[PDB]
């Protein structure tokens, strides 16, 4: 196994030894196990899946990056939540807000990236909430 | 001793207070200290008693907050207490009424309000149906319909 | 005087003492929480610094616009204040420093812009015609980085496209629960000495070191603004402990004075009442 | 109060010297001579008793007025009522903090004495820590649960007019709220939860009630816990 | 009854107060309770009257804020009241004066201030002309010029 | 006048506190509120007075930190306070005592503790000789030797 920490600026979200850490990198899906080469990569706003034998745990991560060592695996992100600690109604209202604004906006715009990233944060929070 | 001894001889008491009269709330009737032997569900019905008791609890809570608000400020309260303060002041003004015999003091025509109409008016204020009307709209009117009409003038 | 008037006041001051005493404890709890949140934000920032300094250490002719100084046509000013009051001179002190600094440094309003973090500062700046470009209010007592991310990214973005050429931040620096000092700290441009001195380590980068660096440098600037917020929050709640601690001590002083006046009137009232009864009885006999 | 004023009238008309509030020097002696005749006799004297419930009407809460001061000191205890509590809906409007019974536990059966220890502790801490009540969800979990427990016990201590409860039904209602069987149920449903619980206990689980009637003690606690939990599943909140 | 009945026999009254004496404000004259029949435009002139009532208006508002200031200090006051309190405290100290007869107690030599200087001094304070000067500069001096001079060595 | 005239003759006060009785601290004498005119180096010795004042200062400090401890926690306290809090809790338990009259209530036999033993016991606690002993050892015993004797049984 390898020790894994999923952390935000304000708190530690996940702590434990994992068999494999499945994270969606900007270039592709990483499958980080023990004895991996030292690596740093940005992550897409997506669920981070941690397998501890029989147990699977999804963490909704947005605006984060991965830092691998052979000894340790770190994920620092803007937001990270386990299924139980996600506000579901807030995510639905956030989804409906940002998606309806985004529909009347081209890519050449000041506020396009802000709404699209906020929409991705909302949808990933809903995906991880439904797994519970 | 005189008014204290008199209390034993009464079935209903209308307790006037100067602090209400000093604001312009007429008739200056104390909504808590005024009492009646027939204020119960058996006589006036379950709705009347519940609305009457609801008015007293809102006005009681407003009095408990007045000394706290005065020094420490309005914005330090919770959202529940801020809503209670807003409705209490509207309830207190809707308890006021212009009298037929007091036209020379009020400067407006007097109003008669039926009981079923009165109960309906204060019920809608407790439920929160007139939260967007200003305070002066509730002041010196008959029915709750007249308060809706008065708010348009302001 | 009048007993009814005094006993009304005793009830008012006793309740006001209870709330001020309670708000000291509520503030003190939030002081601890702000410091505990800062203990997580510091290693988070150090980790990002470690990767940035590692990239720079293994790059020939390393340079980036955020690390480079340039002539200052305009300057951005982030100012942290509280939303709520009852924090002593907390907001007054920091706004005094901003007023003194701007009057001495600048001769016109066109030379700078203000990001108003907090309601008390926003109202101060708008009332006196200061150039408030952006603002944020309703920040929670134990704030996340997400609650200031939009205004921080906007402030960082305005430096990147040369809308202004410098960004500093004003806040009350936490020394202790009693002592909080107004300061001005530079955010952009970043100093190369304090950012590139992290521990160097060999990493592979995906897609590459430039792409990772382009994400982490603005992200590091966000955490510097966030760390200033958490430290300003610690100063706010510490200032509220002291102010409401004094208000509690002042309430107990006044409550004794009113209790002396009450018992002076109570004793005088009984002395007068009984004297009039006995005087009335002696007049008959 | 009205008896005292009537004796004052006669004393003043007979020209006996006036004192505080124009009362004579034997108005304390008047009430003490009255109230001491109420007593609990010994086995040798037959074992009978006379219990006294004297009234005093205070004026604007002035418990330090002369006639109130007399009757307070004479008696074995005081049930202080207040207008603020009455107008709020706490009825009966009993101020528990200042009210006293010097006889205390000796005047209670063993079941009531055991459950009432936690009740007086919980209710004291609630009204002491009521300044934090407006600051919702900012507090630590220690003071969070005590406020939730405290406001629920207040609803049990509320009681309708002319509806006195048997002691066996009181102890089960107090046992339920103090051990945390109403923490799950909302605050507005506590009084309805009580009435339906005692209706359930009277009909089905009468053996637990009858134990308290006969022995004057609590039944098997784990059996009582099981009986309450069967009802709690059948109950529908709102 | 004794001092109460005495008021009818007086054209001017100097009302001394223990609170001012314990603060070090000598002579301990209550500036609102002290009255005079000849404080009017016809006798003392328009400027004297206007400045006198201006001083009393500042001090009256300062008096109204004492309950709040005692508990919370000057932190929760509005910008307008902060200025009024600041001017009131300076006015309060410039109202004090060292006496020739009190040389034995204090050690400071006594001062005689003409009416023109008194009117001029409090006028300049009301106009915000000495807002920059510290409070102790106004305490125990004669003219406003002596307050300006005292502020330098302070 | 009644208590004021009575207090003119009093040499001491024994103030019983309900909160100490609820904790099990009998006799429930408030060690800060209870006072005596003869607590001085003249009547009792210099050592008695030093130890008594030391106990008061330690118990007063512990009483002041109750609000800080309850919310912030023990980590908020400095290294000096942590030791004071530990000794204060030992001191508060050593102030309790089993009574000859209260053998039915406590269970243990009663104890008469001389003044010299009382002074010596609290002196040794303030000096830090018994810091390593558990807090239950100091509860419900006579002399300091009985506390040390209780420690082995725990």
């Amino acid at each position: 196994t390898v020790q894994v920490d999923i952390v935000t600026p304000e708190r530690k979200v996940f702590q434990g030894e994992a068999d494999i850490v499945i994270a969606r990198g900007v270039e592709g899906e990483l499958g980080v196990m023990a004895g991996h080469i030292p690596l740093v990569t940005p992550l897409k706003t997506a669920p981070v899946r941690i397998k501890q034998g029989d147990k699977e745990t999804l963490i909704a991560v947005s605006g984060g990056f991965l830092e691998v060592r052979p000894d340790k695996v770190n994920i620092l992100a803007d937001t990270a939540e386990l299924p139980e600690e996600i506000a579901v109604e807030a995510a639905k209202k956030a989804k409906a807000r940002h998606e309806t604004i985004l529909k009347r906006l081209d890519k050449t715009d000041k506020d396009y990236l802000r709404h699209k990233r906020a929409l991705e944060r909302a949808e990933v929070r809903l995906q991880v909430a439904n797994s519970k | 001793p005189a008014p204290a001894t008199t209390f034993a001889h009464l079935d209903a008491t209308t307790n006037l207070e100067r602090k209400l009269a000093e604001m312009g709330i007429y008739p200056a009737v104390d909504p808590l200290a005024s009492t009646s032997r027939i204020l119960s569900p058996a006589v006036v019905g379950e709705e009347h008693y519940r609305v009457a008791r609801g008015v007293q609890q809102v006005l009681q809570r407003y009095n408990d907050l007045q000394d706290i608000i005065a020094i420490l400020g309005m914005d330090e309260l919770s959202d529940e207490d801020k809503l209670i303060v807003a409705r209490a002041r509207k309830i207190q003004r809707f308890l006021s009424q212009p009298f037929h015999v007091a036209e020379q003091f009020t400067g407006m025509p007097g109003k008669y309000v039926p009981v079923k109409e009165t109960v309906r008016g204060f019920k809608e204020i407790l439920e929160g149906k007139h939260d967007n009307l200003p305070e002066e709209a509730f002041y010196m009117v008959g029915t709750i319909d007249e308060a809706v009409e008065k708010a348009k003038k302001l | 005087q009048g007993m009814r008037e005094i006993k009304r006041r005793i009830r008012s001051v006793k309740n006001t003492r209870q709330i001020t005493k309670a708000m000291k404890m509520v503030a003190a709890a939030k002081l601890r929480r702000a410091q505990e949140t800062a203990e997580n934000a510091r290693p988070y920032a150090d980790k990002i610094k470690e990767v940035i300094s590692s990239i720079a250490a293994g790059t020939k002719d390393f340079s980036h616009p955020m690390l480079e100084a340039r002539p200052v046509k305009k300057t951005g000013y982030m100012v942290i204040t509280s939303d709520r009051g009852l924090a002593g001179p907390y907001n007054a002190n920091i706004l005094r420093l901003v007023s003194k600094t701007i009057e001495e440094r600048h001769q016109s309003k066109d030379e700078y812009v203000i990001f108003a973090v907090g309601r008390k500062g926003r109202d101060f700046f708008k009332k006196r015609g200061y150039p408030v470009v952006e603002e944020v209010t309703g920040i929670s007592d134990t704030p996340s980085l997400t609650e200031i991310q939009d205004i921080a990214q906007s402030a960082i973005g305005m430096f990147a496209d040369e809308t202004f050429d410098k960004l500093t931040i004003f806040y009350n620096e936490f020394v202790s629960p009693i002592v909080q000092r107004p300061v001005e700290k530079q955010l952009l441009p970043l100093t190369s000495e304090e950012v590139l001195d992290g521990p160097v380590s060999a990493y592979e980068y995906e897609p590459d070191s430039e792409s990772v660096l382009e994400v982490l440098l603005p992200k590091y600037a966000e955490t510097l603004i966030y760390s200033a917020l958490l430290d300003a929050k610690a100063s706010e709640f510490g200032a509220r402990m002291t102010a409401m601690g004094n208000a509690t001590d002042n309430a107990t002083e006044m409550l004794e004075t009113l209790t002396l006046q009450f018992n002076r009137a109570r004793q005088a009232a009984i002395t007068q009442e009984i004297a009039e009864i006995v005087a009335g009885a002696n007049a008959l006999r | 109060s009205k008896q005292a004023a009537a004796y004052r009238e006669l004393s003043l008309l007979l020209r006996r010297p006036p004192g505080r509030e124009a009362y004579p020097g034997d108005v304390f002696y008047l009430h003490s001579r009255l109230l001491e005749r109420a007593a609990k006799l010994s086995d040798e004297k037959g074992g009978g008793s006379l219990t006294a419930l004297p009234f005093i009407e205070t004026q604007a809460g002035d418990v330090s007025a002369y006639i109130p001061t007399n009757v307070i000191s004479i008696t074995d205890g005081q049930i202080f009522l207040e207008s603020d509590l009455f107008y709020s809906g706490v009825r009966p409007a009993v101020n528990v903090g200042i009210s006293v019974s010097r006889v205390g536990g000796a005047a209670q059966i063993k079941a009531m004495k055991k459950v009432a220890g936690t009740l007086r502790l919980d209710l004291a801490q609630y009204r002491e820590l009521q300044a934090f009540a407006q600051f919702g969800s900012d507090l630590d979990k220690a003071t969070q649960a005590k406020l939730n427990r405290g406001e629920r016990t207040v609803e049990i201590l509320k009681q309708d007019e002319h509806k006195p409860m048997p002691v066996e039904e009181q102890v089960i209602s107090i046992y339920a709220v103090t051990n945390g069987f109403m923490d799950d149920i909302p605050v507005e449903d506590v009084r309805r939860f009580e009435e339906e619980l005692l209706s359930f206990m009277r009909a089905n689980k009468d053996s637990l009630l009858d134990h308290i009637r006969q022995t004057g003690e609590l039944p098997d606690t784990k059996e009582l816990d099981a009986a309450i939990e069967e009802f709690k599943k059948g109950f529908t909140p709102s």
